[PDB]
RNA sequence: CCGACUUUGUGAAAUGA
RNA sequence: CGCCCCACGAGGCGCCGUCAACGAGUCGGGUUGUUUGGGAAUGCAGCCCAAAUCGGGCGGUAGACUCCGUCCAAGGCUAAA
RNA sequence: CUAGUAACGGCGAGCGAACCGGGAGCAGCCCAGCUUGAGAAUCGGGCGGCUGUGCCGUCCGAAUUGUAGUCUGGAGAGGCG
């Protein structure tokens, strides 16, 4: 949008907003991220700490399907648990739910849950969420 | 550069003004595949507009080996167990492919009722006006044919949603579940220093 | 001599709406359209128009 | 082989899904050696004789170093597996010229 | 069934039946002009795995090429350069020599469309090469189903272009997965079509 | 400038194995 | 829509067990130059080395061995997108 | 989309793909080899005839250093139905 653009207000104005004294030429400081550890090493190492050097070891052709592990929370899984089948329910029977179904792997164990029990199946799980499950009352069932 | 922002990375030093790819026939594009897609069924018609019919597979990778998905051809297996034979189904519009191996029962009962729920709904012209030879189908049959369009059979991607509610059973409480999952990852550590002590054990004792 | 900064085809001719606000707007160019102050106000010609 | 273990990590990880055995295949006979191949390669074996590296790993076998004819037959032939092979063919055509 | 017998004679390239009569070979080609027309396949069955036939309108033609690399044209050897392209003498041409002996036939012989070629003798100074070509206005060549495909305009000097069997292996074609990937469909279209700045309508 | 491999085959002795 | 009627030949399907041939200075190896994101070397090329048929190439770290998965090069054509 | 990511780089400036997945479109094929040997069954050119992009009759020639036919690894060759 020009007619915001405050290069319109500083019509008439000798320098266009780049001063006198110091000019507005091409690239004083270089192209781009040059002078990292000569003269930006004020701004590299006090605004982007860490950025030279190698540290860890490399890993050839990484593929991120082998580092696929999408988790869920405890606190998420009675959202998962309609309504009227959390009506069908009674103090000992428990809804089961299967975390893949809804594309998690992983159980985390965040927040609480309520007394009611619940029967979660899951590809993985932590060691605090199946410690609240099963203080819960609830159990886990192993699959994949 | 200059106050704090991320480090620029910006790929803009070879001749990019020279190779930009604007999209200005995109709507044209659109346009030009419908008025394909419209001659090439009238070219085929009767045949059904998807095209010929394609295998229940599983994807590959980690990240989506539970999600089924249309694949490239039945194997050879499956068109021979279903009475259809190999030469045959490219002609009756059924692919073919020989490179794909069937390493589950699951997988090559699906896809042999796949096979065979299309030539349960399946119509053939004869070859001549009179002479219905076998795989044909009858006049009356073949008068009510009409082009079908769309995905006339569609693939569930993924099974069902559903959260039923069952006991707990102590026996289910039980079950150190966590325990479990570290026990065999010591299983998969130890599996080399585990079989080595072993072999010694044939080796020496 | 060339023109500064020569226009180029791959300026933004065309800008995105989320889909839902396209939608909001239409149901409130709708609503503005039940009001015969807001249709005379736009500068239609509604004196004999019956309801 | 026989199937996954049901469990999504340790040995023989995955989901369990029942197992087919794969009727054979052409090209699992592959290179298969055939009675007729087999003569026309012996014949035009004993037509054309021996290379002469050939003929120093006779002669390396003939002495019984293996482990020399191992390490001239991989600086001919480029890779151990092949070397190895090539030296397990000479002393075929070793122990079958000593068997008369 | 001869061709597999004169195959592993073939293939016995160190025996001394081959050292005889490819060195006296040797000597006879190096007596003959560098492109000769042989009325013969001398490796029938070479000729036959890669589609020679017994069938008029297919010729052999004996190209002789040098061996050795590419040592840079330049004035002296002077490149007038950065310390980096500044070498001279161990530079390697990026097309094999049997490619090269085809697309030598190729700007010989014009009226007529290389088919293959394959390798007969050689030496330390030169490689040659016999290349089966194919006329494609004879009767008997326009009338073969197998062949026409050659007839089509858009086979035109083919080894002038990169399509023949020895083509493909310097344009990078003998294999398929990664290892591979860059140089299908042409390392230059990879190249393009990894370059083009995508800017959609609604970007 | 120089060495090795290569085109590079044939056979003879003397020292080394 | 009409006249001409398709077979002892080819194909398919099923049974069998005996055959079951598949591309050579080509692959592969070393070294050199270039190239690559390709890293004890991604491709390509020269030079030298130089094959195999219970066999050959891959599984992104060079190596020996045991097992596994995978494919069968070195000949050719092929619309649409 | 993966992805300005794995990688690569005086590991500095910088550079940078792929498998997976979603779409567009979808199609597979043919040779050389062991395989007419009671028989070159193949092809071309000249000439002549016609129904003329060809087909037929006859002569010459190519070709046994192999044209045609079967086969291409998903097989296949056989014998049987
Ligand atoms: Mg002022
Ligand atoms: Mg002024
Ligand atoms: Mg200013
Ligand atoms: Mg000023
Ligand atoms: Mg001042
Ligand atoms: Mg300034
Ligand atoms: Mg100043
Ligand atoms: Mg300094
Ligand atoms: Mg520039
Ligand atoms: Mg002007
Ligand atoms: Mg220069
Ligand atoms: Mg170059
Ligand atoms: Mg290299
Ligand atoms: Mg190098
Ligand atoms: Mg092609
Ligand atoms: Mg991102």
């Amino acid at each position: 949008t020009t007619r915001f653009k405050k290069n319109r207000k500083k019509r008439g104005h000798v320098s266009a907003g780049h001063g006198r004294v110091g000019k507005h030429r091409k690239h004083p400081g270089g192209r781009g991220n040059a002078g990292g550890m000569h003269h930006h090493r004020i701004l590299f190492d006090k605004y982007h700490p860490g950025y030279f050097g190698k540290v860890g070891m490399r890993y050839f052709h990484k593929l991120s399907n082998r580092f696929y592990t999408p988790t869920v929370n405890v606190e998420r899984l009675w959202s998962m648990v309609p309504s009227d089948k959390a009506a069908e329910a009674g103090g000992d029977k428990a809804p089961v739910v299967d975390v893949s179904q809804f594309g998690y792997f992983k159980v985390l164990g965040k927040g609480m849950l309520p007394e009611k029990p619940i029967v979660v199946k899951a590809k993985l799980i932590s060691k605090i969420a199946e410690k609240k499950i099963k203080a819960a009352g609830g159990a886990v069932v192993l699959v994949a | 550069v200059k106050h704090n922002n991320v480090i620029p990375n910006g790929h803009f030093k070879k001749h990019w003004q020279n190779y930009v790819k604007t999209w200005f026939n995109q709507p044209a594009r659109k346009q030009r595949r419908r008025i394909a897609r419209q001659k090439k069924a009238v070219k085929i018609f009767p045949r059904p507009t998807s095209g010929p019919l394609r295998p229940i597979v599983q994807c590959q990778t980690r990240k989506y080996n539970m999600k089924a998905r249309a694949g490239r051809g039945f194997t050879l297996e499956e068109l021979k167990s279903a009475g259809i034979p190999k030469k045959l189904a490219p002609t009756i519009g059924i692919s073919v492919d020989h490179r794909r191996k069937n390493r589950s029962l699951e997988g090559m009962q699906s896809n042999i009722q796949r096979l065979k729920t299309y030539k349960a709904k399946l119509v053939i012209f004869p070859r001549r006006a009179r002479k219905v030879k076998a795989g044909d189908s009858t006049p009356e049959e073949l008068a009510n044919a009409t082009q079908v369009q769309g995905d006339y059979m569609p693939i569930a991607r993924g099974e069902k949603r559903s959260v039923e509610v069952v006991k707990v059973t102590e026996e289910m409480k039980e079950f150190k579940a966590y325990g479990k999952l570290r026990v065999e990852r010591m299983n998969q550590r130890q599996l080399g220093a585990r079989q080595k002590k072993a072999a010694e054990a044939e080796k020496e004792e | 001599g060339r023109m500064f900064a020569p226009t180029r085809i791959w300026r933004k001719w065309h800008r995105r709406v989320n889909v839902r606000l396209r939608r909001v707007a239409v149901a409130s160019a709708l609503a503005a359209t039940a009001v015969p102050a807001i249709v005379t106000a736009r500068g239609h010609r509604i004196e004999s128009v019956p309801e | 082989s026989q199937p996954k273990s049901g469990l999504f990590v340790g040995i023989n990880k995955g989901h369990v899904v029942t197992k087919r055995e794969l009727p054979p295949r052409p090209s699992d006979r592959k290179g298969k050696g055939t009675k007729r191949v087999h003569f026309v390669r012996n014949l035009i074996r004993e037509v054309a004789g021996f290379a002469p590296y050939e003929k120093r790993i006779t002669e390396l076998l003939k002495v019984g170093k293996d482990k020399r004819a191992l390490k001239v037959a991989k600086r001919k032939l480029g890779t151990h597996k092949r070397a190895k092979k090539k030296r397990e063919e000479m002393s075929s055509v070793l122990r079958k010229m000593r068997s008369a | 069934g001869a061709y597999k017998f004169v195959s592993e004679l073939w293939r016995r390239k160190q025996s001394d039946v081959m050292r005889f009569v490819q060195r006296v070979r040797c000597w006879e080609y190096r007596q003959q002009p560098a492109i000769v027309r042989i009325t013969r396949p001398t490796r029938p069955d070479r000729a036959r795995r890669l589609g020679f036939k017994a069938k008029q309108g297919y010729v052999v033609y004996r190209i002789r090429v040098r061996r050795g690399g590419r040592k840079r044209p330049v004035p002296k050897g002077i490149v007038y350069g950065k310390p980096k392209h500044q070498g001279i003498t161990q530079l390697k041409f990026q097309r094999n020599k049997r490619s090269v002996a085809e697309e030598r036939a190729g700007r010989r012989l014009g009226g007529l469309r290389v088919l293959n070629s394959y390798w007969v003798n050689e030496d330390s100074t030169y490689k040659y090469f016999e290349v089966i070509l194919v006329d494609v206005a004879h009767s008997a060549v326009r009338n073969d189903p197998r062949i026409n495909w050659l007839c089509k305009p858009v086979h035109k000097h083919r080894e002038l272009r990169g399509l023949t069997s020895a083509g493909k292996k310097f344009r990078g074609l003998r294999g398929k997965g990664h290892r591979h990937h860059k140089n299908r469909p042409s390392r230059r279209a990879t190249w393009k079509r990894n370059q083009t700045v995508s800017l959609r309508r609604y970007r």
